[PDB]
């Protein structure tokens, strides 16, 4: 199918507590495989993920060399922020930034993003046609316009469309063992009584790679959707995902119920029930 | 700006099985700003050397970490993940229920 | 790879 890569950025002022910490971080799809931390002594990008451990020393001199760089840029532009939002030179604020692209399952372009937000709300991000900008407000109005006369967007593409799906590319064959994998769900079913006539029924997916799935309840064929709790999908800390779904049920009528699993590792979607 | 409190969760990577060693998972996500601290207890005191992840964030901006430890469970001993984060008036503690 | 990026707000 399709991947993506993606860069993530934070930096956060720290007035009356230092200067401003940065840290970045690399994925391919759902594998993080470089990190950078301002604070962190090798002031170094680093590996994250066994098969990027293979570039030259060229790669890491350069890699480091580009964080570094960003990490200035986005420490001025925190400065820049307080201005465009007349905010006090005392408070911690949060610059985020992502960007890269996707592949489409022959290696092409599919899309590039390139997106800012300040404090947690949108700032500034990169159109989809990779040449306008979408503004969150008057502040980010300010950048856009500094942005259009200056056509950044036009000199970002050739990253976007280039660089980004090039190195994409590379890392899709030197990581193929790990980031071509399917893992399936293994998946099980838990029952608790709740009372004397209530009870827990919760669908676990456990080991699955990549992120994406889906679990839905259904009763008698129809989804239940508002009696089902559901968790975020979490990390298990060896690259594979968690999620479970419960539902409350009368019991004994546990046969009324049953889970759906889709995920892309499976030929046909799972239907579990107790 | 807003902030947004952390959804915590605790866990193993493995289905509990005392005896086993395993790891203890603490999962906080969806909140801002990105300063929280994040603790795992065994019997209410703080595990040392407990790991985690490089500062990360989701589509919608909010961030996430895991903090998780090499444990072995025992039929005793009880685990839990203790969260500080700006948006709570006390810390968060939730419990370790083997099965969530 | 990363970008080489400079633009100011």
């Amino acid at each position: 199918g399709s991947h993506s890569m993606r860069y993530f950025s934070t930096s956060v002022s720290r007035p009356g507590r230092g200067e401003p910490r940065f840290i970045a971080v690399g994925y391919v799809d759902d594998t993080q495989f470089v990190r950078f931390d301002s604070d962190a002594a090798s002031q170094r990008m680093e590996p994250r993920a066994p098969w990027i451990e293979q570039e030259g020393p060229e790669y890491w001199d350069e890699e480091t060399g580009k964080v570094k760089a960003h990490s200035q840029t986005d420490r001025e532009n925190l400065r820049i922020a307080l201005r465009y939002y007349n905010q006090s030179e005392a408070g911690s604020h949060t610059l985020q930034m992502m960007f890269g692209c996707d592949v489409g399952s022959d290696g092409r372009f599919l899309r590039g993003y390139h997106q800012y937000a300040y404090d947690g709300k949108d700032y500034i991000a990169l159109k989809e046609d990779l040449r306008s900008w979408t503004a969150a407000d008057m502040a980010a109005q300010i950048t856009k316009r500094k942005w259009e006369a200056a056509h950044v967007a036009e000199q970002q593409r050739a990253y976007l469309e280039g660089t980004c799906v090039d190195g994409l590319r590379r890392y899709l064959e030197n990581g193929k063992e790990t980031l071509q994998r399917t893992d399936p769900p293994k998946t099980h079913m838990t029952h608790h009584p709740i009372s004397d006539h209530e009870a827990t029924l919760r669908c676990w997916a456990l080991g699955f790679y990549p992120a994406e799935i889906t679990l839905t309840w259904q009763r008698d064929g129809e989804d239940q959707t508002q009696d089902t709790e559901l968790v975020e999908t979490r990390p298990a800390g060896d690259g594979t995902f968690q999620k479970w779904a419960a539902v409350v049920v009368p019991s004994g009528e546990e046969q009324r119920y049953t889970c759906h699993v889709q995920h892309e590792g499976l030929p046909k979607p799972l239907t579990l029930r107790w | 700006m807003i902030q947004r409190t952390p959804k915590i969760q605790v866990y193993s990577r493995h289905p509990a099985e005392n005896g086993k060693s395993n790891f203890l998972n603490c999962y906080v996500s969806g909140f801002h700003p990105s300063d929280i601290e994040v603790d795992l207890l065994k019997n209410g005191e703080r595990i040392e050397k407990v790991e985690h992840s490089d500062l990360s964030f989701s589509k919608d901006w909010s961030f996430y970490l895991l903090y998780y430890t090499e444990f072995t469970p025992t039929e005793k001993d009880e685990y839990a993940c203790r969260v500080n984060h700006v948006t709570l008036s006390q810390p968060k503690i939730v419990k370790w229920d083997r099965d969530m | 790879n990363y970008d080489y990026w400079y633009r100011l707000f």
